[PDB]
């Protein structure tokens, strides 16, 4: 995903690859795209602990230029696949900001899921963040039914992973 | 792409969508219904093969019957079946893409009568009337004399040999053997030299068979036939001597091998191609290099010569562009596995070209607006209730 | 024997060179009894190949490269088939025989040592054809010179163009932004780099040079002073936005030049390819900060000339510098275009009597456009929060002609805009009073802002006396709280365009103490009008005070009230400086 | 603001519509003293692409289908290349600049609520061209309105709206009647194009027959007996018509406007009317009409110095001369015998079984038998 210059919707771009000098080595760059950050919602846990646990309400921000912008969604929409709203940190009565990070795969995996909820104390559930086909980064309510199937589908569009800058990965 | 579903065997011959053309240069004519751009259906049986073959020449495991597709009711049922199969293929995005590629992949047209794809000659017509002071003899209109004179080879000629209809694919009925889908070219030389050629398909949509615990969708068989036809349309057809070792005949007392043509391996999908299409390649022939070189030559011929010509039509100039948009590796890396995955159709996966030796097939009849539909088999591929065909007793058995 | 310095020289000897022994190879026609006959050919490819006569020092690649560098590029020009034809009616009853041959351009490259030519190579480029006709009788002997040519010769002007081989203002009142200017049609290149060819017509004959468009390939030209942002693709995009230019390197438009010579002397027709010139300029602060030139292939140009007298010696003239010559009419059409680097917002609902638009956060303090339409034709006052910043208004050219949906906005995607009014000073305090039509799409350009406070753009439908200041930008003056002299500099509008200044006179209102106010200008001349302004619930009630003034160096004052709020409207009738400078001298 | 009932309406505003901001995108020509400049074009493929400007509730398919059903069909007519050209002669000591545009046909689909238009889509069909010429001096200033066009306008002004919702003494037999060659269809369904020729200029429309495909029109009252093939066979039997859907004979229309005023030339596609009647006891029991594509019609008119007119009903208008050629044909359902010897002075032919039939014979000498 990359932030669009005009529209407030992240556009989907094809990753780069390695074609510099060697045909024996091939990979794709992972340090591309917008740098995402995760922040707490209520600051109710212990300050000493700073790891992200399963089923946690948080704010998923990203660094644009020299500012941090949050991702929201509309309260009401008709189609299942609804685009996101990428805006600076602000308070509104017509957008949802809290994202519940969860893990659905019973088998060990590095992929997590992001759900949108009306409130931390509200049973209302909006949808799951994903990518749906021109590819578009959106949220869907159809993922909710497909995520509870007994044979879990690991190739779904809701499976998200976070790549930090590591000393073992170069370029 | 939009399949013309408003046709029937009782439709009048209007010389635009329903025609009566001549089969090759023989004395037999046949009706043809255009169901898509450059896609036609001939609901009768094939004309090349005699329907009454000698008993000594019948192949093992083939239903031979010289009365199938003889009445108008059966012909209309065949036409509706082909329409339903084409519409089912067109429903999915991959099937629509394949059908569009089939429609737009016209065989490469020849040059002018003197040779070449560059600009044609010129002719001046309509001299203005003489004025009171000026002769006005040179005040005329200049037009290209042989406009759109590239002599296409993909056409069906009417019974009078005076009307010609462009066509890439003709879907006939089965030949002598009822259960035998086949894909035959129109001209071998134009099919093996990168030019391109017309393709004819013998298809049997009414009989299916059961493998493991599921029935074979005839749409996947039609898709396989179309993919094989794409080889003839692009002119990339290897020689009949380019075969690969397919199976070791363990039932025999001598060391013998059963071999398969590379086209069948590349089209049929399954697991066998995974043992040849490897990175790096262990099996390579001059056929791939020659095909790539000839395709590049034809693409250059289009790009430099047949592209800037302002005296040829966009009916060809713009299909040739779309045909040469893709690469040859796209055709080579296109097999039944991709369509099976995108359609969720279960198909035989090991040695699917040698299923005659492994087990005997039982054939089930398909009523098309009863069992098949726009979405495929009713109640899925497994729980569909298909009656066993009465022709199972006629399967000739030659061990 | 030459009169040039030592070295190597590229020489062009002109058109109309007929070769030896090549007469009567294309054939000839016989007519009689006043019957008109036409003969023509087509120089496409095979009969359009060059003839090389090289030298050990001057190989084929060398001569070809030098010729194409200095003179017309024959390799890319012979790819386009160019036709020609001749017509010659027969006289009274005597048989007439005509025959057609080719003509060539002769390109000599010479090696001058001392002042004598010691080496020469020849290049023959097939240009066009030439028809030679005679009147004959059955059994009459014809001179051999008519049929057979022994030596190469020129049937046209004796040209000699040599080039040595080297071993290597005006005030524009436009607003800030991007402009596309059509600078005219008929642009050819120097040194006959665009010459389709020359054709010689004998007396009593007709000749035509035709482009039949058998091939659509054309070759546009492109120059730029800044390739980083003004690239060929960028200029093509801007041309498409401005003039809807669809095809750039492809053209299907036949053009044919026909000339009938008088029956007393021969004539010659030179056919050239022409170009339409488009300047894409980035104009900021009254100066062209960027410029690109795009020459789009036009439909040729025909020149009619007379054959010069044969009793004239050759003159070795040097070639001209690389450039362009305009042969068509004087034209200059300026169309502003929308900067593609700035995002465009939309207001789908048509603007009613009142509407307030909140600036979205996605802009994040950047210049941008908003697209809006108005439900009813009328005069609207458009402003922002306390009249900050100064915002400009445009008008999409040709909008509202095609689409229509009453009460809604149809985005016509028209990027060609016509500037109406506004300022380019973000710190200035002003509001626009414009006239908007019922079915036209308008753009409002919000400039670069340097504040975090959210702004609100307000459109108010004015039905009062504010109709007087039609299509103006009322400039608020607030730093007027003392006596003396003040100057205010703004972007001067064009001729017959309006500017306005709303000001207030220091001191309390006492119906007395009429201060002397002297309003004038420095360079521009404008008709000035003054109004008194009365603020009500419904708006403003303009009260006429003075009319038909002359601001340019005005030396007259007005005993005018203090504490009141007046409005001075200026219509510039003479543009002398890019920036207008209003001087207000206030005295007790 | 319109005076019509509420609902959707298909409107044609005629051809000769020049668009805005794109006048000399095709380039122009500069003609020196004496010579003639001919600027032309051949609308075949890419310039023959219609421009759709749709609205909500009027998609491309809706407007396209409505305009094809009511007015002329452009999808099939654009496959045939049609050429047009202008010729202008420059003065003896002056320079002339002429530039070419495209003139389209403005089609609209309006929605009338109350007595005002609330919605409107537009469809532009590329019709023909238009050459604007001026005579200029070097360094002479030319009015900016000569080159640029701010808004669309029609250079020819109509508004056609449609609301969307004698004794014959012939023996009993088969007759083919050529009833004339001038037939065009109503509502300008066969309009090849219209050119506006300025004063002192010449215009020309050519059908160059670069693609030899023509479309005949067939109507019948009984498809069982009088079908397409049957009528074609009868026409080939009567007038020996060998080509029906393909013609290689090409036609051109040239018009030179006077130096006083402009002129407008309209080229249409015509038809030849071939009736096929089955005459039985003095009554036409079956009639089938065939319309064979002819070589066009030319009309010359002058621009007037508008009225919302209702569209006309379907039909044909004959602009050619009054023709009626009646040729009897042999019934194909009746057997034909022959006598291979000429009748000299006395012959007896012995007779098929109780079926009407023909006997073909000839006489050895002219005489009364």
């Amino acid at each position: 995903i990359k932030l669009k210059k005009d529209s407030p919707v992240g556009e989907i771009l094809t990753r780069s690859k390695y074609n510099q000098n060697s045909k024996y080595i091939n990979y794709r760059d992972l340090y591309i795209g917008e740098k995402f950050i995760i922040r707490r919602k209520s600051n109710s846990q212990s300050i000493n602990d700073d790891i992200v646990r399963k089923e946690d309400y948080i704010y998923l921000d990203f660094f644009n230029l020299n500012q941090e912008w949050r991702v929201y969604t509309y309260k009401y929409f008709k189609k299942e696949e609804e685009k996101l709203f990428l805006a600076p940190i602000s308070d509104s009565d017509e957008f949802y900001n809290t994202i519940q990070i969860k893990e659905y795969d019973e088998q060990p995996t590095y992929s997590c899921q992001l759900l949108f909820k009306k409130d931390e104390e509200s049973t209302d559930e909006i949808g799951l963040i994903g990518i749906h086909r021109k590819d578009y980064f959106c949220i869907s309510k159809w993922y909710l039914k497909e995520v509870k199937r007994k044979p879990y589908n690991l190739k779904l569009g809701c499976n998200w992973q976070f790549i930090p800058k590591d000393e073992g990965w170069t370029e | 792409m939009n399949i013309n579903d408003n046709l029937s065997i009782n439709s009048p011959v209007d010389n635009k969508n329903v025609v009566v053309v001549r089969a090759r240069k023989t004395d037999t004519v046949f009706k043809a219904f255009k169901v898509a751009p450059n896609i036609w259906v001939a609901p009768e049986r094939y004309y090349g093969e005699s329907l009454s073959i000698d008993e000594e020449y019948k192949v093992d495991g083939g239903i031979y019957d010289s009365n199938f597709l003889s009445q108008d009711s059966e012909k209309d049922k065949f036409l509706q079946a082909i329409i339903t199969l084409l519409k089912r293929i067109n429903s999915t995005n991959a099937g629509e893409k394949l059908l569009s590629l089939i429609s737009t992949a016209i065989p490469f047209p020849y040059g002018y009568i003197g040779g070449g794809y560059y600009a044609p000659n010129m002719i001046t017509f309509g001299s203005a009337p003489k004025s009171n002071k000026k002769l006005n003899s040179l005040i005329s209109s200049t037009i290209p004399f042989p406009y759109a004179g590239y002599r296409e080879t993909n056409y069906l000629s009417s019974e009078d040999n005076k009307s010609f209809y462009a066509s890439n694919i003709v879907i006939f009925g089965p030949g002598a053997n009822i259960v035998e889908n086949n894909t035959v070219f129109y001209k071998k030389e134009d099919a093996e030299n990168g030019m391109g050629t017309m393709t004819e398909i013998w298809f049997q949509p009414f009989l299916t068979y059961k493998y493991d615990e599921f029935y074979i969708d005839p749409a996947i068989e039609l898709i396989k036939c179309l993919i094989k036809s794409l080889y003839f349309l692009y002119g990339i057809k290897p020689s009949d001597d380019l075969v690969i070792p397919y199976r070791l005949r363990s039932e025999l007392e001598n060391i013998e091998y059963s071999q398969l043509n590379i086209v069948d391996l590349l089209v049929s999908g399954g697991i066998d191609p995974k043992f040849i299409n490897t990175d790096p390649y262990w099996f390579t022939d001059n056929y791939f290099s020659n095909a790539k070189k000839v395709f590049e030559d034809h693409r250059n011929i289009y790009e430099t010569q047949i592209e800037g010509n302002n005296a040829i039509g966009n009916d060809i100039k713009l299909r040739l562009k779309q045909k040469f948009r893709i690469n040859i590796n796209d055709i080579w890396e296109l097999n039944l596995n991709y369509f099976s995955k995108e359609f969720s159709i279960m198909m035989p996966d090991r040695f699917n070209n040698a299923l005659k030796h492994f087990y005997r097939k039982q054939y089930y009849k398909i009523d098309y607006p009863e069992n098949y539909s726009i979405n495929g088999f009713v109640n899925g591929q497994i729980n569909v209730q298909l009656s066993l065909s009465d022709r199972n007793q006629d399967i000739i058995n030659k061990p | 024997t030459i009169d040039l310095a030592d070295g190597n020289y590229v020489v062009s000897r002109g058109d109309g060179w007929i070769l030896s022994r090549q007469n009567q190879i294309l054939g000839g026609s016989v007519i009689s009894n006043g019957s008109t006959g036409i003969v023509g050919d087509l120089r496409v490819n095979d009969n359009a190949i060059p003839y090389y006569y090289p030298t050990p020092s001057f190989n084929e690649e060398y001569i070809k490269n030098n010729i194409q560098t200095v003179f017309a590029n024959f390799t890319e020009a012979n790819q386009i088939p160019i036709g020609f034809e001749f017509s010659k009616t027969a006289p009274s009853n005597k048989n007439l025989y005509m025959y057609l041959q080719y003509t060539y351009i002769r390109y000599e490259i010479i090696k001058v040592l001392q002042h004598e030519i010691i080496e020469r190579a020849v290049l023959y480029v097939p240009s066009l054809g030439y028809v030679k006709s005679i009147e004959f009788n059955p059994g009459e002997k014809i001179n051999k010179d008519f049929y057979f040519l022994t030596n190469d010769k020129c049937i046209l002007n004796e040209q000699f163009l040599y080039k040595k081989i080297l071993e290597t203002q005006r005030v524009l009142p436009y607003s800030n932004g991007l402009y596309v200017i059509n600078k005219g049609d008929g642009y050819i290149r120097t040194n006959d780099k665009d010459l389709i060819g020359t054709l010689l017509i004998e007396a009593g004959s007709s000749g035509s040079i035709i482009q039949p468009r058998l091939r659509n390939t054309t070759r546009p030209l492109f120059t730029t002073s800044n390739d980083a942002k003004f690239s060929q693709q960028y200029t093509e995009e801007r041309l498409k936005d401005a003039f809807n230019v669809q095809l750039f390197n492809t053209s299907t438009s036949l053009f044919k030049f026909v000339e009938e010579a008088p029956s007393n002397k021969n004539i010659c027709i030179k056919a050239y390819n022409t170009y339409e010139k488009y300047e894409l300029i980035d104009y900021q602060n009254g100066s062209i900060v960027n410029k690109a030139e795009y020459y789009l292939p036009s439909l040729g140009y025909c020149e009619v000339t007379n054959a010069p007298s044969p009793e004239s010696e050759v003159v070795k003239t040097q070639v001209a510098e690389d450039g362009f010559i305009q042969n068509g009419p004087e034209e200059e059409i300026v169309v502003g275009v929308i900067d593609p680097s700035e995002n465009i917002q939309e207001i789908n609902t048509a603007i009613s009597d009142n509407y307030t638009y909140n600036i979205p956060g996605i802009v994040n303090n950047n210049p941008f456009y908003i697209l809006f339409t108005v439900n009813t034709t009328g005069i609207y006052k458009i402003n922002a929060q306390n009249n900050l910043p100064s915002l400009k208004i445009y008008e999409a050219i040709g909008s509202g002609n095609r689409n229509f949906q009453s009460g809604n906005l149809c985005d016509d995607d028209i990027k060609a805009i016509n500037y109406i009014t506004g300022f380019d000073s973000p710190n200035a305090k002003s509001y626009l009073v414009v006239l908007l039509n019922k079915d036209k799409n308008y753009y409002i350009r919000v400039p670069q802002t340097s504040s975090n406070i959210e702004n609100q753009i307000k459109f108010k439908r004015e039905e009062g006396d504010l109709r007087n200041l039609m299509n103006s930008s009322v400039n608020i003056i607030d730093n007027l709280n003392s006596t003396g002299a003040h100057y205010y500099t703004r972007q001067s509008p064009d001729v017959h365009d309006y500017i306005s200044y709303e000001f207030t006179i220091p001191g309390n209102f006492n119906n007395k103490d009429t201060s002397n106010i002297r309003l004038y200008t420095s360079y521009n001349q404008g008709i000035g009008t003054l109004f008194r302004v009365t603020e009500t619930i419904d708006g403003y009630n303009l009260i006429n005070i003075q009319q038909n003034l002359n601001l340019l160096n005005s030396t007259k004052s007005i005993r005018l009230l203090n504490g009141a709020i007046y409005i001075l409207k200026v219509e510039v009738t003479e543009l002398n400086n890019y920036n207008i400078k209003l001087h207000i001298d206030i005295t007790n």
